[PDB]
């Protein structure tokens, strides 16, 4: 019988700062135990400052981030060229998923941006539009072995302040851009060692008030 | 897993890469795939990984006792024949599949077992979910006469095909020749291409980070 | 597989391909699948690979018991051994095997024994995937009291068109003559029988 | 999930968990399980992440359409059986929705609805929903009266989502708290569970089975 | 809800400095029968586009009709239909993917793995790949089937990432695609020994080459293999 | 109905500078219920120590059989058995039984005695051994425990910093598990001192 | 068979069984008691599949009474748990298993401290403070999470079995037709006969 | 379907189907509505060329909607009929989505809005 | 959802309805009205699918009360079931049936005669002196033969209603939480708050 759906693997993860956000995610897309591509991106600049990422089944991420670029292009044509803010993109994904709730997009969605205040953040999406903004999230493949160090090293979980017997927590601060990119690539290295269909290269999308900047990192292609 | 067997002028190698997988997880980043049957028999082995190491203890346990026995130096064929036959009689349940090679006073030998119990001779051999992508390259490179050194290049290669293309297998490239009136070279970790690079941050917590309830002095003396 | 076996004149002719495959992939272009049970008898392997080696593995062993206490053993002794065992594990075995062997008084004889187990004398036999496409072929063309050339070519022949048409079936055409004068392996590659 | 919301001398009690799980794998312990209708009305969330959080958000919606239609605050029976003729319309299409409809009009007073994917729609003064929905009971029923306190009730609200996130695995994060009276809806604050816990079980003496 | 009948294998292509190869061989099985050996399964778009397409030959004459009145679409009312304004290899691959995922998504699939090789207008080289889920990447290497399996490996010996495609001429990237016909030749059981070869060059244009052999075999070594294990005769 | 994954738990061993770690959570459930936070997965016989995670009733009836076998092993040998030796007996045991294994995910660790060595070694359900350098993890948070090890471990740790970083790879991976958690223990062992420490962790 | 309960207290354990015996659309009876004495000191709770249930109790207890005479000695409490679970452990294995989840409070008169234990049909032992089987722990527990403490008495024990009784009569779907509550202390076993 | 669009504008603003329909209630018998301080009282006119009538099961001038809202009109008889049943059943249809009986000004709103609905769909008078 | 009773005296309609609304092992309502009044003279009790049941019921109630406004008269119970029965009837072959069983009962008040339908969600229609749905007629139905007179009073209606009660409350597995009792009769509906 036919199946609609396949896994092409990867992985990927936003991370929000105090006046930035990045999205990043691997170049490797695979089915089965087969490499179909090391260098094929799954993070897009959808405009109004807002990064988009799709991951699992390709395709439906493919066609997912396909229309949502095409929802900006008729809001501005819509409402006189107003800009999209990431919390109303965030509620706009949220109907393309569900939309198909009874046919759904085998996908892990996340986007990126600057709230209305120009302060960084993620938003994340189960397959069928639940959605939640947070300081943090990984998603694909490999997120059950990023997360966790997630929690651990960007919202400092179960860290308290030495000699304080266990009664003052660590307590929480923004993370800088560069402090942020070493915990991505970090977290990318050493899915890439645990986790097989995550490998190839990691291509990083920062997003400040000037813009979208990229960062591309080789990874092991085993 | 990615194993071949090549057979060369005065005798015959074998190679394998070094991954253990456990779903998609990596549960071993250097594990020991060339097994030692007798001091100038040895074996590649594949799929189910219990399995390739116990069938080939308990059939190099019986080797030896044979050898004594007989006081003889045990041959290929006694190998291959005990494998298959202990292997046939489990109907596939045990799932080994070996590349079976050695020097012995006949001469050099290379075989392939399979889980079921059907056996394959040849001057090339590769098995496990790499096969392919080492039959690609053995196919395309492999000749008659082929010396020691060139025997091993064209192994290695091949293995290192698996490595890179297919997902099942990855990391390192052990190797083993046997030539005929030499001690047999176990060249553990003859390759080593695939080094983690150094990370950007040590995660070094500061003393007295973690929460403690309770301490107390663990009694292993008598 | 696509295997053959024929009788004619001197003797008697196995022919086989030699491709293994496990689903579309070839496990092995180069396999034997004639496999010596005696010095004069022998027999062509289709079906599983495991179980058509485990059998002919048994049955050399009961052959050399065989020769040991009685002397040398009929073909007929041999195919009844192979059918014993399909037989009794028809159940549990997925084997189709043509004995083939050569006696001095019965001179060229040929036995098949397909799955089920039962056993069958005949003249020529074909059997394996790839046998099918060439049953109009070979009952049109094999005559008794062949040649070795002819039925040299007959095999080559058939077996060219067999492994035409089947997938399953390909790489070199083996064949292995017994005759009085004794064991004579043969090959031939693609290159001459493709283009036939 | 755990969710529940009691009715009292003094109002609603209004109290949830804030885990979200997929299999074993939890995904999120920072997820908001009351969705805040209007100055008036709650809806508790429970069963499919994306069934409650679409359909409440919708919810919300036509019970807006409604006073500016009728220049008046649509009642919590309307608005439940809005939600519940919605997923009845869907069943058997596979909505996974408990939910619970909390708020006070003048004709109606306090009021709790519990409302489900198969239909139900039910008033009553206590609910529990959810995975956890047991544990919370247990702790609930053994100490409710309608003669609590604000301040004892709150804490009870709180105290029983404790007790679930405690045994339930599939329950935890944090508590939220809400008080709903005659003049709307109040926030109480969002509760950790990992430093609740050990500030319950010392102040409390309770948890004694648990290595202090 | 499909089940593909008559089938074609392997479909393999890569890039190199001035353009992209694409190869394919000419059989069409009948599951284990060899049934149709002339079945051309490389179909030219323009004079600039190759689309390859392994799966199902009933599908794979479907497409082959949709793509040849695209071509006569793109005429109507175009007088730079030949010029500017004539199809390239990303428009003729974007209509197909659209249509590969709007069948999938309708539950009544193209069953079948297509890569469209062509060279751009502005010289840049295309190479991609889509199949009866919808699914869509691009690689310096792509194949099919078990040309994934067998030839990528050995193509990716040659351009293993973007900066060897400068380094890579014509005669070195024919020369792999050749041998990886062979290989497959070889080892899948559903292969055929002749292909068809086709060359998109920003220079020197479309060239279609018929009727390859696959040849320059090793097989002499079977004759010393003997037995399966044992057997000395 | 999964034998691996009723009751929950993990497992996880280091090594360091002359020294190696090994700690355990306290959970032990029936699928959602949690049913006893006490619940230790590491025993030891002698100096050898040994962690199980799975099937609650085979780490129980394991942890007696291997005190049975390492006690005849002692009143023969006349020795403690050495973590080497052991790897291979835990292997042999759980192979023994290969159609129809005891649900489990054993970790050994300890340090030989004669030549100071630090090791560490995991199995699978039929006793394959998974020899290792740096780490080995085990339990229903296994994923969890490889990113964290992953990317928290470095080599040559001292006792007390190797503690930091092994504890804090547990506790973060328990919390992204429902089915782990309840309360951790973590054992640092020395050449000739063993100090053992129960963590506090979120209890839900 | 389905609610079986185990309250261990300072001085005593104190174990709680419901009386129904159901089967089908029918209530066969009311006033079953789902225990046996193990020994003088030692009582079991039992709840689980039809007829397993008792067989495996009397199978226990005819193996411990033996013990007793051939040493003229009463097994502790931790003995007897251990005993039984390694018998469990065996039968998970076996062509039928008993389909049968106990509870086991004692007290040891050497130590003299009451213990209770948590055995399940896979062989699964805990010592626990309290205890159950079955869908009866999804309430109780954390009610008792919240009122029990370690310091009670066998009175203070009662009241909070009553608590726990309570609970599962209000919210629990099946009638299971009240308890038979045991206690067990330094002076053996004996039944509260008005509950 | 029938189409045309009856109900139409004329040069000087005015729809002459509404208001040819507004003569009809003029020609209609007499109906009056009084409100008091704790009561409502509806009066209707019944004309008397009409002897030898059943006034048992003549159809009655006021109508109620539900137990608690009542309807009289004027104009054509058979038209009225039509509004009435429209205005019971969603009399019935408030009572169960939004358990409490219509407001007057609510069935009012409903009753106008049907009126209005057809001065602008097309093949309705 | 579970136990719906009636029984027909000589001048009266008794129906008996549990009153717990149970999901999974918690009963989440003890105190619920399992039945609505369709007309002055006939009230509906309904059992079976979640959801279903109100909903059906609720329909069936506006239909009837826009009869009532529409002619200014009161269908007889006769009426009124034979609509619910083909309603039931239509939904049976739809692509998702009403999973409903309901008893109605009324009092004729041209008859004056009181009259007890039971319907199932297949649209079978019977009228009884005594009914029942669920699996409370392997019970009461049996009782009833026994005790049931046709002349009895609407007092000696409930002393017999009592005595279903209680024999559903010693024999059936499941806590219903009592029942909800409503007389229909002569001079209307009335509930029984005291039972
Ligand atoms: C390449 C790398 C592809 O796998 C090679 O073929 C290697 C062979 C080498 C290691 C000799 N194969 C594996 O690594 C092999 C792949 C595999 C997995 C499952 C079945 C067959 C083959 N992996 C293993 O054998 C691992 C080795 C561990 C990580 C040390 N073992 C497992 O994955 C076991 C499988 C056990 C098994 C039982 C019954 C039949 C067959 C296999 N799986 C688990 O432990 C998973 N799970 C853990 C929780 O407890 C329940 C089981
Ligand atoms: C022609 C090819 C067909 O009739 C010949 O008859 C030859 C006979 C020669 C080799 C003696 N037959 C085969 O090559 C034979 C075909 C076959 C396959 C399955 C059942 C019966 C016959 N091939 C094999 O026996 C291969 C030999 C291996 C590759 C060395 N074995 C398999 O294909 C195994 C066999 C498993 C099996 C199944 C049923 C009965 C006995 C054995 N199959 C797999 O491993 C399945 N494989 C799992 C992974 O996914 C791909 C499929
Ligand atoms: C308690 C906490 C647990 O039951 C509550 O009941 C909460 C309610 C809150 C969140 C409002 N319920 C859940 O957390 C709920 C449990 C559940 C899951 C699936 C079906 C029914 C109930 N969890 C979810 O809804 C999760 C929340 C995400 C992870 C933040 N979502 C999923 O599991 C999604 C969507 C499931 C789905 C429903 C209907 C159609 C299609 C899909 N599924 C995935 O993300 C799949 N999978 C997760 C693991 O990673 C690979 C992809
Ligand atoms: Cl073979
Ligand atoms: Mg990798
Ligand atoms: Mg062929
Ligand atoms: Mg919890």
């Amino acid at each position: 019988q036919f199946n609609p759906y396949g896994d092409n693997g990867g992985t990927i993860l936003g991370i929000a700062g105090e006046d930035f956000a990045v999205l990043a995610g691997d170049t490797r897309n695979i089915t089965d135990y087969s490499i179909n591509s090391r260098y094929e991106p799954k993070v897009f600049d959808c405009g109004d400052n807002i990064v988009m990422s799709a991951n699992g089944f390709a395709a439906d991420g493919d066609a997912l981030v396909k229309r949502f670029k095409n929802s900006v292009k008729w809001y501005h044509f819509d409402h006189n060229d107003k800009k999209l803010s990431i919390n109303s993109a965030a509620r706009n994904i949220q109907h393309l998923l569900y939309g198909k709730r009874f046919f759904p997009y085998y996908v892990h969605t996340i986007i990126a941006g600057l709230d209305e205040d120009g302060k960084g953040a993620v938003y994340s999406f189960d397959p069928v539009g639940s959605y939640e903004r947070e300081q943090c999230r990984a998603g694909g493949a490999a997120a059950s072995l990023i997360m966790p160090f997630l929690d651990n090293q960007v919202n400092f979980k179960n860290q308290y302040e030495p000699g304080t017997n266990g009664k003052v927590k660590k307590p929480l601060k923004y993370l800088s851009v560069e402090e942020v990119i070493k915990l991505v690539r970090d977290s990318f290295t050493s899915a890439t060692e645990r986790h097989i269909q995550v490998g190839d290269g990691l291509e990083i999308l920062i997003v400040t008030k000037d813009g979208v900047r990229k960062e591309f990192y080789e990874l092991k292609r085993d | 897993t990615t194993i071949v067997g090549v057979k060369f002028n005065n005798g015959v190698v074998i190679a394998a890469d070094t991954r253990s997988t456990q779903g998609p997880i990596v549960a071993d980043k250097n594990c020991a795939k060339l097994h030692r049957i007798s001091p100038k028999i040895w074996c590649a082995g594949a799929g189910t990984a219990a399995d390739t190491e116990a069938v080939t203890q308990l059939i190099g346990s019986n080797i030896e006792l044979h050898s004594l026995y007989t006081s003889r130096e045990p041959r290929v064929v006694s190998a291959l024949q005990m494998l298959k036959q202990h292997l046939f009689k489990y109907q596939g349940h045990i799932g080994a599949y070996l590349i079976v090679a050695g020097v012995d006073p006949t001469g050099s030998h290379l075989f392939s077992i399979h889980a079921h119990g059907s056996t394959d001779v040849g001057y090339y051999l590769s098995l496990g979910s790499g096969s392919l992508a080492a039959m690609a390259v053995l196919e395309s490179h492999w000749k008659q006469d082929l010396t020691k050194e060139e025997a091993i290049k064209l192994a290695s290669d091949a293995i290192q095909a698996g490595i890179w293309n297919d997902l099942g297998s990855g990391s390192n490239v052990d190797v083993c020749v046997m030539e005929i009136g030499k001690d047999a070279e176990y060249l553990r970790n003859y390759l080593t291409p695939n080094v983690r690079e150094e990370k950007q941050k040590s995660y070094k917590f500061p003393r007295g980070t973690t929460a403690v309830l309770k301490e107390s002095i663990v009694n292993i003396c008598d | 597989t696509s295997i053959m076996a024929v009788t004619f004149k001197d003797g008697v002719i196995l022919g086989a391909d030699s491709r293994t495959t496990t689903g579309a992939y070839i496990a092995n272009r180069v396999t034997d699948k004639l496999t010596r049970v005696h010095d004069k008898i022998w027999c062509c392997r289709s079906g599983s690979a495991a179980d058509t080696q485990a059998i002919a593995d048994i049955v050399q062993y009961h052959l050399e018991l065989y020769t040991s206490q009685y002397g040398t053993p009929s073909t007929e002794t041999a195919a009844s051994v192979f059918k014993e065992l399909c037989y009794e594990n028809k159940d549990n075995l997925t084997a189709g095997i043509i004995v083939a062997g050569y006696d001095d008084k019965n001179k060229g004889e040929v036995y098949t024994i397909p799955l089920g187990g039962s056993v069958h004398k005949l003249p020529y036999a074909i059997a394996g995937s790839g046998s099918t496409f060439i049953y109009g072929y070979c009952d049109k063309n094999f005559r008794e009291n062949m040649s070795k050339e002819e039925t040299v070519d007959f095999i080559k022949h058939s077996l060219s068109q067999a492994i035409k048409w089947d997938g399953s079936s390909g790489g070199v055409i083996r064949m292995v003559v017994l005759t009085a004068a004794g064991v004579e392996r043969l090959i031939f590659y693609p290159d001459e029988y493709e283009q036939l | 999930t755990t969710t529940l919301a009691f009715r009292f001398q003094g109002g609603i009690i209004v109290a949830v968990d804030s885990r979200a799980t997929a299999g074993n794998w939890v995904a999120s312990q920072t997820v908001k399980k009351v969705i805040e209708i209007n100055p008036f009305l709650l809806g508790t969330a429970a069963g499919g992440a994306a069934d409650c959080q679409f359909w409440e958000t919708w919810l919300g919606s036509q019970c807006r359409l409604h006073e500016l239609r009728e220049k008046e605050r649509i009642s919590v029976a309307a608005a439940s059986k809005i939600l519940s003729n919605l997923v009845y319309q869907y069943k058997g299409a596979g909505l996974s929705m408990g939910t619970m409809i909390c708020g006070y009009t003048r004709k109606e007073g306090p009021t709790i609805y519990y409302v489900d994917s198969d239909g139900t729609r039910l008033k009553g003064d206590i609910f529990c929903v959810g995975s956890g929905q047991t544990f919370a009971y247990g702790v609930l029923d053994s100490n409710y009266k309608w003669d609590l306190s604000v301040e004892d009730a709150l804490y009870l609200g709180k105290r029983s989502i404790l007790a679930a996130a405690h045994r339930d695995a599939y329950s935890g994060g944090s508590v939220n708290l809400y008080h709903v009276t005659e003049d709307g809806w109040i926030y109480h604050g969002n509760h950790d569970v990992g430093e609740l816990f050990w500030k319950v079980k010392e102040e409390e003496g309770s948890f004694n089975n648990v290595i202090g | 809800t499909q089940q593909p009948i008559v089938t074609g294998t392997s479909v393999i292509s890569m890039k190199y400095d001035n353009g992209v190869i694409i190869a394919a061989d000419n059989l069409g099985s009948y599951g284990s029968l060899l049934r149709f050996n002339g079945v051309e399964r490389l179909i030219p778009v323009g004079d600039n586009t190759v689309v390859g397409i392994s799966g199902d030959i009933s599908d794979m004459q479907h497409i082959e009709r949709l793509l040849k009145d695209l071509v006569t679409e793109n005429a109507y009312d175009n007088p730079l239909a030949d010029a500017e304004e004539a199809l390239e290899p990303s428009y003729i691959f974007e209509y197909l993917a659209t249509v590969m995922y709007q069948r999938r998504s309708k539950m009544n699939p193209l069953w079948n793995a297509i890569i469209v090789a062509g060279v751009q207008s502005n010289g840049d080289q295309f190479l991609r790949y889509v199949n009866l889920l919808g699914v869509t990447y691009s690689s310096p290497t792509l194949a099919t089937g078990f040309g994934a399996h067998m030839a990528n490996p050995l193509l990716r010996k040659v351009v293993d990432r973007e900066s060897d495609i400068p380094k890579t001429t014509v005669q070195v990237a024919e020369e792999a695609i050749v041998n990886a016909m062979r290989v497959l030749y070889y080892r899948d059981a559903r292969s055929s020994r002749n292909f068809s070869l086709a060359i998109i060059d920003k220079n020197t244009g479309l060239t279609f080459k018929k009727n390859l052999q696959v040849e320059n075999m090793k097989w002499d070594f079977a004759k010393d293999i003997k037995g399966y294990g044992t057997q000395k005769i | 109905s999964d034998p691996s994954s009723i009751n929950g738990g993990i497992v996880v061993a280091m090594t360091g500078k002359d020294c190696v770690a090994i700690a355990c959570d306290l959970r032990l459930g029936s699928q959602s219920l949690g049913v006893s936070n006490k619940f230790e997965k590491i025993f030891h016989y002698g100096h050898v120590f040994l962690g199980i995670t799975g099937l609650a009733t085979d780490v129980t009836t394991l942890n007696e059989m291997f005190r049975y076998k390492t006690n005849l092993y002692k009143l023969k040998e006349e020795r403690a058995i050495e973590p080497e030796t052991f790897t291979q007996l835990v292997s042999s045991s759980l192979y023994e039984r290969r159609f129809g294994p005891y649900f489990v995910g054993p970790v050994v660790a300890g340090i030989n005695s004669k030549s100071g060595k630090p090791f560490i070694a995991g199995f699978d359900l039929i006793g394959c051994i998974d020899e290792a350098k740096d780490f080995i993890v085990s339990g229903t948070a296994s994923d969890q425990l490889f990113g964290m090890c992953e990317s928290l471990y470095e080599p040559n740790l001292e006792p007390e910093d190797l503690f930091e970083t092994i504890s804090q790879a547990l506790l973060n991976a328990a919390d992204r598990d429902a089915l782990s958690g309840w309360g951790a223990v973590v054992y640092i062992i020395k050449k000739d001192e063993v100090v053992k420490r129960y963590l506090k962790m979120r209890q839900d | 068979m389905d609610i079986i309960l185990g309250i261990r207290v300072q001085d005593s354990v104190i174990l709680a069984s419901s009386k129904a015996v159901t089967r089908g659309i029918s209530v066969l009876k009311d006033s079953d008691d789902k225990t046996r004495q193990l020994s003088p000191h030692t009582l079991m709770s039992f709840a689980g599949e039809a007829g397993d249930t008792v067989q495996f109790a009397e199978y226990i207890q005819a193996n411990i009474q033996l013990y007793s005479i051939r040493e003229d000695y009463e097994l502790s409490p931790q003995a007897v748990s251990s005993f039984v679970r390694q018998e469990l452990a065996k039968s998970i294995r076996s062509r039928r298993p008993y389909q049968v989840n106990v509870l086991i409070g004692g007290y040891d008169k050497k130590k003299n401290k009451p213990e209770l234990y948590q055995i399940d049909y896979l062989g699964t032992k805990v010592e626990l403070p309290y205890g159950a089987h079955g869908y009866s722990g999804f309430y109780t527990f954390s009610l008792l999470d919240h009122h029990y403490r370690p310091d009670m008495t066998t009175e203070e024990g009662l009241d909070l079995l009553k608590l726990c009784v309570q609970e599962l009569e209000k919210r629990m779907p099946m009638d299971f037709k009240g308890v038979i509550v045991k206690i067990v202390d330094k002076d053996g076993i004996r039944q509260v006969d008005d509950f | 379907g029938y189409d045309r669009a009856l109900s139409i504008f004329s040069p000087d603003g005015h729809i002459f189907q509404v208001e040819y329909a507004l003569e009809a209630v003029k020609r209609g018998t007499c109906a009056v509505g009084v409100k008091g301080k704790n009561c409502v009282v509806l009066g209707c006119e019944r004309r008397s060329t009409l002897k030898l009538q059943d006034t048992r099961i003549t159809p009655s001038k006021v109508s109620k909607i539900d137990s608690h809202v009542v309807l009289s009109f004027s104009g054509l008889n058979a038209d009225s009929r039509i509004l009435i049943e429209k205005a019971r059943v969603e009399a019935q249809s408030h009572r169960l989505t939004l358990e409490d009986p219509v407001t007057v000004e609510y069935l009012t709103r409903y009753v106008a809005g049907v009126q209005q609905r057809y001065t602008q769909s097309g093949g309705v008078r």
